[PDB]
């Protein structure tokens, strides 16, 4: 594997540092490394493809090394080189793609393809170098075992979930109490509603709570917490829990009272914030718990008093809510986020070549399904597959 | 060949020959005739190199 | 042009790798490259500016080389160097800026300024070096003509468009049916409304559709699709299509029924998703088509039934919607996005120096106008101008 | 300080370029630099910790060196090296952390710890190297007293502020006029409401205005401006200004009329946009002023006319709004944003080790409190502390 | 590709400059070039055809050079040559044709056939020369990146479109107002009709407008603009918009009033002409807008007055029109026109050999369909295919 990496920074730090103009010496340490490769190669033959609509092209080698004609390169030098790189480019592509589809339950964390199984061979190791590409940097550290780590903007940790829970309901659905939410990606919006506006509640306060369990721990998270759930602040006609009928939600919003956000790790409170809106830090957690209350206003102007009668019908439904967004965080496991193209690259190559559903990944590499049942096998395969996508993007975008 | 001698070797050839790999050499050269049926048998042509 | 690039990574990999300390050997390959430059320059004369409120400045060259002698680097070595760099810094700035304003119809691609037209000269080519800067990497590949590519977070592909289409309307605007939307940047929100709640519609279902045609193809897009259009979930007073009066929109939201998103390329469906909310991948498309329906609830509690009478007046307006956001994507053409400062740099330099409107770009480099009529000339000029902005940001931010 | 930096790119460009295989001459320029260090060290004693729940591990030096033979690298070479790096890793961590807590009213911009105060020493200077890490690049340019600069996607310039201002009110709160807003992070949403729908207003138009003063100037900002404030488009029950009672807000939204956004710098208009929604550029500003109006619709269909009577009670409250988001910008001062983990790293290390509140930073490194009173001392300490966090993240994430 | 070109001017400037007699020295510079070829060839086998009714002829090489001895060519010299050319002729034909059918959605701009994919090979480029054939001249400049350009006559920019738009109509179709037109090739004819002769129109003037959007920009266009649309000056029975019935058009023609032609580029007026009939120049445009009016004659002789009553029935229908023809223009993209045989050559070869419909071009290479959806892929394929047709026509017509 590490092999693979080199093959690229080789070409990039190549198709980049090799131009009609630079002095030789600015690439002496480079040229060398390069040649070394050519040698090891030439001779051994390779097969790629052999699946779905994936072409099976056979690659063979036969190339001369590299001159040196001192004092900056002459155009002629470039072209006779680019022509030799463009075989490695069009090659690697066909290589990445081939091992970017095969999956395996038992040992699906290692090489699968007849192309790569031959690369991990020993006679090739003679290449590896400049491992500064964030992903490889992390691949290695994982093979020895140690505190890995990745960086994500608006991470995709929450499988899509949009639902409600009626804590008090009746057939007519004219006096409900409960919560409704949307957990998706890096965001959570949750609203607590009480049609009675806590008229008969102890201390005229109705308590609400929303708990979200992450499938992986997030560390060093920068989070925006704001009062109100705009998504649940408008009139709705919703299906009943049993799907037999529809109820009416006509919210009127009040400020959430006694807001408390807890970021827990294995049941322990790691961070807790009381009514703090704006930017907060959650340094290590696998669970978020949002507790908030609806408190019936003790003093009401006529217009307000009119919305909350002592007896039904309850026509304006008191609602309090919260919005929480994880702007950035670090995770020890690969995840999809709002900036990286890895998931999209893997999903796209599989879709383009009509790759059949395999035994590991959900149909279509569906993110929600994947993160919902993020098994060790799916994670090892995902990491292998994401690392390859990142190697590929150094040359082909 | 010309492109080699007039520039020293890097053994590229040395390696290919060593892991005994199929390779060719272009240009003018000596040349030696031989009638020894036997010769062929002792794969002489695989020597010299 | 490629020339220009070097001039920078030269300085950065310079003003960075050269300080009170370090051993010579870690820069040997560097020092050299540097000097080479100085030579080529000295003697040659330059001119920049002379357009709008832009200062005209002339520069000459005549500088010493570098002590390729010493083992370590003594403070004294630095200062005698920084003083020579600070002329190139304050120079390049005045250079970028000069060619970051001129536009041209015919060859809007090539160089313009009396400063650069002289750089593409042959005698200067003796300087290229380390092109791993994402942008140059792509500039080159475009000359050789090949599959380029860039990386964008919340890209800016949709020109601002906020409007509606009334499929059924009448003077009183008391029983409308149609759609309203907001396409802007990387986001689309669209709502379909039917004041009659499909009371007389076949199967009590009203079909809606929203089509958005991108001006450039996006590939490897990671997209968030969510039900509901919050932007169109509240009461509004809107101007009529003819501007002669105003209508009232009083939405009540129902779940969009039979949601189908199609990402098409040249009329062909490349990706299709049926009612899948959360994160989805669209691998290659130039058009998005969102189809969704409003289905009159077959079973209604009294509170719901009361909103939807058999006869007018229709006071609660049934509305269904969708929200789609392109988190990241790759485009073969440069675009503005939510992270890169290119557009802002170009726009800012032009504004600061009171640069007159030219023949290519819309007044103020207006993004909506630019992307709406993204002609080949505007794109070639934009790419040239964005690449220069990126070269400048390596030294001056 | 600059010292510190090297110690890392040393290890990264190390733990990365040294793997079973690679040719030596790709690291010759590297090996060297490395050794140089070891020397300078061996013969020095260090101490870290001694504060809150922070260990006090002690360290000594006395190490071997490295061959300069071998064309390629043999596994055995690595291990005998990794074992020597893992002492520097586990070291630096304990080093960063130690100077990542101590704050000083006085020279909070300089070194503090018994660990670092010894590093700035002269005999250590013989180690600097490759300063291309965006943050150090900026540290230097600042020490030399020069023009700095940074990059941020969705910066965090607005301290959380959610409030309202009633320009016309009365005890019953049945005919109010004023504005309500939410300034947080990189976003502003503001709504202007007039319960009377400008019935008695000159030209039947009510003017609104919202001014936001940034604590630091932002340059090269790419901004999204959209009409409407969704956050203030739904029914609310709000506390009165004096907290004695609650009022009812029942909005109906109209398009904001005569929208004018001004980005000012020291009282001067630098950029001004009239009713331009979508993407706009603000090149240099310390203040944003949003002016917009509610104009009573001159022509109304019956349904609309019914919402706006000539006499109270006013039951539908005319509301106009704007939403402004700073996608990206450059600031000469460090700030938290939606992508960088600096604030989270600093905050997390302090929380994990139970570091006591100091004299400079607000309790918990609270962002709102910090940016609200962003004194020179807090900024110098923040920059020092952010730069260290960035040095640490090159090795430990 | 460029390869291909030579192969021809080789033969033409050959089968032409070699006739019984000519003094050698008119070809010395020629003979040479020729031979050079033969060499490079001999020894390499070739394959063509393999689809529809396209024979699979195989080819081989082994030919003697050409005695450059003689001073004056003797008949015997010719024949021993013509016999060797007639293998290259009958060859190239089978070569062009083979790559003049294959198409590719992705890189549909590059070579496809097993015949050509081998030509772009490097060992072949030892041939290129005399690229003065208008088409190759342009192929290169495009591969190099610059303002291309072709010359035409009665170009074919308008997809066939013949229709009408009724701005005022009623079931009986006895008092209509609207426009009807024919856009086809390089011509536009448009008529505006008002059955009422503007009897109740403001200022007794009815305004008309016709906008045509070109799929490609035309530059340096010489255009004939004439008043009247003869095509719409005679009695017609037309199908109604819904196809349910037929209406009667009985025109009487009046001079178009306030004629204004605008040639716009990206929404901007580049050229504007007010009532100027005859020859006008439109230097750069992607849109044509024709505005004209029908003004009721303020003074009418009895015979005229009788045609235009104050009340229906309206039996003579006032009509005004314009005719615009683009005689010549330059386009950066290949197009069909009234003089070049390219489209006809490509279409003819495909038809003769029963080539199956492919993934790029519309069935039958239909021009209207092609220009209506002139995608980048269709244009790249069209240019490749047109350039090959032009290479072929140098030898085979
Ligand atoms: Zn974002
Ligand atoms: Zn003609």
């Amino acid at each position: 594997m590490d092999v693979l990496y080199s093959l690229s920074k080789t070409l990039k730090d190549a198709r980049d540092k090799i131009v009609e103009g630079t002095l030789y010496s600015n690439v002496s340490d480079l040229i060398q490394q390069f040649n070394q490769m050519i040698i090891t190669m030439n001779g051994n033959e390779f097969q790629t493809g052999g699946i779905g609509n994936l072409p099976i092209r056979n690659w063979n080698f036969d190339f001369g090394l590299l001159g040196t004609t001192l004092l900056n390169l002459d155009a002629n030098y470039v072209e006779t080189a680019r022509n030799t790189i463009d075989y490695f480019v069009d090659f690697v592509d066909n290589v990445c793609m081939d091992e970017m589809v095969r999956e395996s339950q038992r040992n699906g964390i290692a090489p699968q393809s007849d192309s790569l199984r031959k690369l991990s061979g020993l006679k090739f190791k003679r290449i590896n170098f400049d491992n500064s590409s964030e992903y490889i940097e992390n691949w290695n550290l994982q093979n020895r075992r140690q505190r890995t780590g990745f960086t994500f903007h608006k991470p995709n940790i929450f499988p899509y979930s949009a639902s409600f829970t009626l804590n008090r309901s009746q057939p007519a659905h004219d006096n409900l109490m409960g919560t409704m939410w949307l957990n998706a990606g890096s965001e959570i919006q949750v609203a607590g509603f009480d049609y009675s506006c806590a008229i008969n509640a102890p201390a005229n306060t109705q308590q609400f709570e929303h708990i979200v369990q992450l499938r992986r721990v997030l560390t060093t998270a920068t989070i925006t917490l704001l009062p109100d759930a705009e998504r649940f602040s408008f009139p709705r006609v919703i299906n009943s829990a049993d799907g037999a009928t529809t109820w009416y939600f006509n919210p009127v919003i009040l400020r959430p009272n006694n807001v408390e956000v807890e970021f827990l790790l294995n049941g322990q409170i790691i961070n807790t914030y009381q009514a703090r809106f704006g930017t907060i830090i959650a340094r290590n957690f696998d669970t978020i718990r949002l507790s908030f209350q609806l408190m019936r206003p003790p003093n009401m102007t006529p217009a307000v008093a009119a919305l909350f009668p002592n007896a039904q019908p309850f026509e304006h439904h008191a609602t309090v809510g919260l919005t929480l967004r994880i702007e950035s965080a670090v995770c020890e496991s690969v995840l999809a986020d709002a900036s990286e193209t890895m998931l999209a690259n893997v999903t796209s190559v599989r879709q383009e070549y009509a790759i059949p559903v395999g035994p590991v990944f959900p149909p279509g590499m569906n993110w929600t399904d994947l993160i919902t049942n993020y098994s060790p096998s799916r994670e090892d395969n995902l990491q292998r597959v994401f690392t390859v996508a990142s190697i590929r993007s150094m040359l082909v975008k | 060949l010309e492109e080699l001698m007039r520039t020293g070797d890097y053994a590229q050839i040395t390696n290919m020959l060593l892991n005994n790999q199929p390779v060719a050499l272009v240009g003018a050269l000596p040349f030696v005739t031989d009638s020894s049926v036997i010769s062929l048998i002792a794969k002489l042509d695989a020597t010299v190199f």
